[PDB]
RNA sequence: CUCUUAUCUUUAAUCAGUGAAAUUGACCUUUCAGUGAAGAGGCUGAAAUAUAAUAAUAAGACGAGAAGACCCUAUGGAGCUUA
RNA sequence: CCUCGUUGGAUCAGGACAUCCCAAUGGUGUAGAAGCUAUUAAUGGUUCGUUUGCAACGAUUAAAGUCCUACGUGAUCUGAGUUCAGACCGGAGCAAUCCAGGUCGGUUUCUAUCUAUUUACGAUUUCUCCCAGUACGAAAGGACAAGAGAAAUAGAGCCACCUUACAAAUAAGCGCUCUCAACUUAAUUUAUGAAUAAAAUCUAAAUAAAAUAUAUACGUACACCCUCUAACCUAGAGAAGGUUA
């Protein structure tokens, strides 16, 4: 995508409201040719993400944000610490 | 060593093969001709696995609980256990070893004493006493029959005895067991449960051999065995198998024992570039052998119910 | 094409998918009206004596032209709520996950490489 | 509409009609009283 | 096995030569509902209906063959054992 | 008097409605959404496993209906039992033997004479989106109908691609494409209106309508009129059929 947006929220109630508010505004704000957008993560209680055509917004509660640390991954493309910790392997015989 | 063993979604043991069903109601019919009922249960799980069905279906007659396999267990608690049993409602109980024929004399006097106090009604005039042995599979019900047969009748083995759960299939005909009291024993197939309550209750029974390890997983049972063995301080598996400082990871300990036994498999591992068959140490065979030494008793005397239900 | 009892590879950094307990996870269920699972199709996984949801991100069966055919059947572990269990994916993930119907944005956020 | 073997008026406002080959009691006050034969 | 496919050979089928078997009351040998012994091509009532081959299927003809199975009978046998 | 009296699976299904799902409705202790109960309707559908004598269990589903068709169906196949010749245990008998007691092992074949049958149709369901986080509701929560797109399965076809073969010019699916209309009608709901003096009454009164599943009025397909030594054919067992500068 062209842009990546991450937004924190106090509680699950707050996350639902803003996600609904933005979606309502998006349909109101032109987008006549552009299609509609699904709201993803409503089943989850801590992470909601809406994938607009040119923008993807991921909304999550505070605790979830630090666990995943999405900002580091997209800022540091391939130098992310967690991605670095992962390693490749090969499998020869034991003896 | 890990303080708490986690489950969070492990399946509970599933049972009731057909033979345990058609046999379960043939027991009930036999209650007409039975003067007493024996419950046989492994002495390592005094409270964990006892099938609830037996008490509900047949609770009217006098009752004695037999705790077989007392030798391969640590019964230092005993007295506290006995008091706990009385609170539950287990008025009569006594620990028995059938391979060494220990304490198998005391059963007949107690069994006769219970029948005295009770009533006999339809069979009041019969001088022939018939009683029934029931329990979860692989507790020594069939062994008890033979052991009594040779301690009193002195003839020998009359019921096939095996090292695997589910050898006795159906309620068979009567087998002569004693002569002077003349008690007769009826042998019934082991019946485990429809539901096993906690999954831990199902692990504790899997370790005792009540559950065929192949519908619970050898590896999962092995992890629980290591988890319990380390907590109880019985580090006797680090000398049978050289493990140096010991460990709390099942994969590590299983690695060493597989090396000690020189066992290897060709296993298909799934990698990024495709599937390759790689020679590997035999973790599954290690788990099967590791459980066997525990069952024989060379890994130490264990009382599973010590921790959760000390009472 | 993932089916029931297929052996699959956990392409993730989650603890449950690590090489310890070498026994590969096996598929118990495919969440499709057909039992065949393709890219983007959820499945139920037998992993380490547990039952966990997973999302197919690559497989060895030929697909339509212009799309990547991988050398292994790959999956990512998914929580009951739908959040991915692992926090990073390093193996390439096909870009076709973006459009197809479903909730796939969360997984795409976790994966740096797209092929 | 409960279909009953024998139809009986249940209140003052209940009235009886013969529609589409059957007898009906219809009540304006209480729709519960509607019945068919 | 999901979930089957392709190819080759045997068989098949057409042509030429040779030429059996169980079987068979007679047959100009239909469908439906009724009747009836759980039962109908053939009876009752409706219906259908130019005549003959060739190749396929196996629902029916209680389909055809065996020294099969089960039960009962005979002042029928036989083997075995004894107190 | 103590005892004890064929059915699974596979294949292909025909039918009933006493309806499990899909569709049309009445009532409610129906606000919405979930439910409960009733009526009409037989339309197509109604999964894959674990345990294995079936009885529970796991994961799904719009739903995993109840039944009839000599277990529907072994001259289509197959398991167990009926159940024996061998052999063991447990019990009974002096024995031979026995047990509607356990177990292990254990061979029914059929070349089709007759009837019957062997060449087309006009689609079902789910999910997302929109309506709309709207209506409703104190909040919590949370829809109709109308509209759009996706899949799945079923039916019918096809070979540009992909894939597997003939290490043949082809055949296949694991690949691709296409699928629709309802004259007329049941429960039910409206309008006009008498019997019945009404600003009554949906009417086994005369009437005007709307409203399930069905189906064939209505359309597609077929139609032609017949040279054939022979050769060839994406037509085929034979025959038939097509092609021939
Ligand atoms: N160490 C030990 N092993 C015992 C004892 N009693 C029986 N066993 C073991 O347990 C097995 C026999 O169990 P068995 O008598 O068949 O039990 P069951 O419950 O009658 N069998 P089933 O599961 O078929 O119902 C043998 O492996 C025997 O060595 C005992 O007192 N001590
Ligand atoms: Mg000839
Ligand atoms: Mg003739
Ligand atoms: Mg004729
Ligand atoms: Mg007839
Ligand atoms: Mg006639
Ligand atoms: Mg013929
Ligand atoms: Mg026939
Ligand atoms: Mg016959
Ligand atoms: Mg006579
Ligand atoms: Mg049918
Ligand atoms: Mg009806
Ligand atoms: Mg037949
Ligand atoms: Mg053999
Ligand atoms: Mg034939
Ligand atoms: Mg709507
Ligand atoms: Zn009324």
């Amino acid at each position: 995508t062209d842009y990546f947006v991450i937004g924190s929220g106090t509680s699950t109630r707050h996350l639902h409201a803003m996600v609904h508010y933005l979606v309502k505004m998006y349909k109101h704000l032109k987008c006549r040719s552009d299609p509609y957008v699904k709201i993803e993560g409503k089943d989850a209680d801590d992470w909601l993400c809406v994938d607009f055509g040119s923008m993807v917004i991921h909304l999550m509660l505070p605790e979830t944000r630090e666990t995943y640390e999405l900002e580091k991954l997209w800022t540091l493309r391939s130098f992310d610490d967690q991605l670095a910790q992962i390693a490749a392997e090969t499998l020869p015989e034991d003896f | 060593w890990r303080e708490c063993f986690p489950l969070q979604g492990h399946d509970v043991a599933r049972w009731f093969p057909g033979h345990m069903a058609k046999g379960l109601k043939k027991m009930q019919s036999s209650l007409k001709s039975v003067d007493c009922v024996i419950e046989v249960h492994d002495a390592r799980i005094p409270f964990s696995g006892r099938n609830p069905l037996f008490q509900e279906l047949l609770g009217l007659k006098p009752h004695l609980l037999v705790l077989n396999k007392m030798d391969l267990a640590d019964l230092t608690e005993q007295q506290k256990i006995v008091q706990r049993l009385e609170e539950k409602g287990l008025s009569n109980v006594l620990f028995t070893n059938c391979v060494k024929d220990e304490n198998i004399k005391q059963i007949v006097p107690k069994v006769m004493e219970l029948i005295r106090c009770s009533y006999r009604y339809h069979r009041a005039e019969t001088p022939e006493y018939c009683i029934m042995v029931v329990g979860v599979p692989n507790v020594g019900k069939s062994s008890l029959i033979n052991s009594l047969r040779r301690q009193h009748l002195r003839t020998g083995k009359a019921a096939r005895v095996g090292g695997e759960p589910g050898i006795t299939r159906a309620v068979t005909s009567r087998i002569q067991v004693c002569e002077r009291p003349l008690v007769f024993l009826l042998d019934t197939p082991g019946v485990l449960a429809p539901r096993i309550e906690s999954v831990e209750t199902g692990l504790k029974l899997a370790l005792c051999g009540t559950v065929l390890d192949h519908l619970v997983g050898e590896e999962t049972m092995a992890d629980y065995l290591l988890y319990t063995l380390n907590r109880h301080g019985l580090f006797g598996y680090v000398q049978h198998y050289a493990l140096a400082s010991a460990c709390d990871q099942i994969e590590w300990v299983l690695k060493n024992v597989a090396i000690k036994l020189r066992k290897t498999r060709k296993v298909k591992v799934l990698t990024g570039t495709g599937n390759v068959n790689v020679i590997q140490p035999d973790y599954a065979m290690a788990a099967r052998d590791f459980l066997r030494t525990f069952r024989s008793g060379l890994l130490g005397q264990v009382m599973l119910d010590r921790d959760i239900i000390p009472a | 094409a993932v089916q029931k009892m297929t052996r699959v590879r956990v392409v993730d950094n989650s603890a449950l998918g690590s090489t310890p307990y070498h026994r590969p996870p096996r598929c118990i269920h495919v969440y499709n009206k057909s039992g065949v699972g393709k890219v983007g199709d959820q499945i139920l996984l037998a992993i380490r004596g547990q039952k966990k949801k997973a999302l197919i991100v690559g497989h060895r069966m030929p697909g339509s032209r212009m799309t990547p055919k991988f050398d292994s059947n790959n999956v990512v572990l998914i929580e009951d709520n739908g959040n991915p269990v692992g926090t990073r994916i390093k193996i390439p993930i096909p870009t076709s996950l973006r459009r197809r119907e479903g909730e796939y944005s969360k997984v795409l956020a976790i994966a740096q490489n797209f092929v | 509409f409960k279909t009953k073997g024998v139809i009986k008026k249940r209140c003052k406002d209940c009235y009886k009609v013969k529609r589409r080959g059957r007898w009906f009691i219809l009540c304006k006050t209480n729709p519960k009283h509607k019945q068919r034969q």
